[PDB]
């Protein structure tokens, strides 16, 4: 019912963003292969910006390298 | 009435099961049910083929095959699933925590599943279950998050909801290399 970019920006408190990227035509799909100087360039402050792209890096690892199975206990 | 019970039956078959070696021993035990009427063996024998999420549907197809006197212990021994979801309101800042473990993700290739849950605590006092799949929390669907991604939305904010859906399997990928495999909630809680 939410879009994957909805979801991606809600788990790292940035979804005033959201406005803003689906704005400039960008999904998560898009998102994946900003630049900073990407986000640089659509008014994206640098704070957020580092976030963002610390983010994409670590589910392009999880994607790519997924490791075994574990629990997370909450 | 029984040609038209194994028509759609078969049909059902045919769309949930690819392999034909599958389906042959699917019809076997089923045959070999017939004759003993041994339904905790069969339960047992239909979980070879039975083995993921997308499966589990054969055992609703499976059931009018079951006489009368044999679908109260039937039900019993196989997964009780609702299409219906269930919605629960817990809170983070309880000094217990949340009382539950979780493991899946999108970089898995599964979705989220409760596979502990602390015998008194709060995610079992709102009726929470291991087995259970997470399918939204906070109004969010989860279907394209990663593992981490879902445990920083859970923790977003002092309280969290959680949506569910029971399954009663759990994903297992011991290692990197090792595939992804299906454990029945009693096999998974009795190993752990």
């Amino acid at each position: 019912e939410t879009s994957p970019l909805e979801t991606f920006l809600a788990s790292l408190h940035m979804e005033d963003f959201a406005a803003l990227l689906r704005q400039e035509k960008i999904d998560l799909e898009a998102l994946m292969l900003c630049s900073d100087l990407d986000l640089r360039s659509i008014s994206v402050p640098l704070g957020p910006r580092e976030k963002i792209l610390g983010a994409v890096r670590r589910r392009r690892q999880a994607m790519e390298r997924p490791p075994a199975l574990e629990d997370t206990e909450l | 009435m029984d040609r038209k019970v194994a028509r759609e039956f078969r049909h059902k078959v045919d769309f949930l099961i690819e392999n034909d070696a599958e389906k042959d021993y699917l019809y076997d035990v089923l045959r070999m049910y017939h004759q003993t009427m041994d339904v905790a063996v069969l339960v047992g024998d239909l979980k070879l083929v039975i083995n993921e999420p997308s499966r589990l549907p054969l055992f609703d197809a499976i059931r009018p095959l079951i006489p009368l006197k044999h679908q109260v212990e039937y039900d019993q021994l196989t997964p009780r699933r609702s299409r219906k979801l269930k919605e629960v309101r817990l809170d983070r800042l309880h000094p217990e925590g949340l009382g539950l473990s979780v493991r899946g993700g999108l970089e898995f290739g599964c979705g989220l599943f409760i596979s502990h849950l602390i015998k008194g605590g709060q995610a079992d006092s709102v009726g929470l279950q291991v087995g259970d799949e997470i399918v939204r929390i906070n109004g969010y669907s989860i279907s394209s998050c990663t593992h981490e991604e879902v445990i920083n939305l859970i923790r977003t904010e002092k309280t969290v909801s959680i949506k569910v859906r029971h399954i009663g399997l759990i994903p297992v990928k011991s290692s990197p290399d090792e595939p992804l495999t299906w454990q029945y909630v009693d096999q998974f809680v009795s190993e752990s």
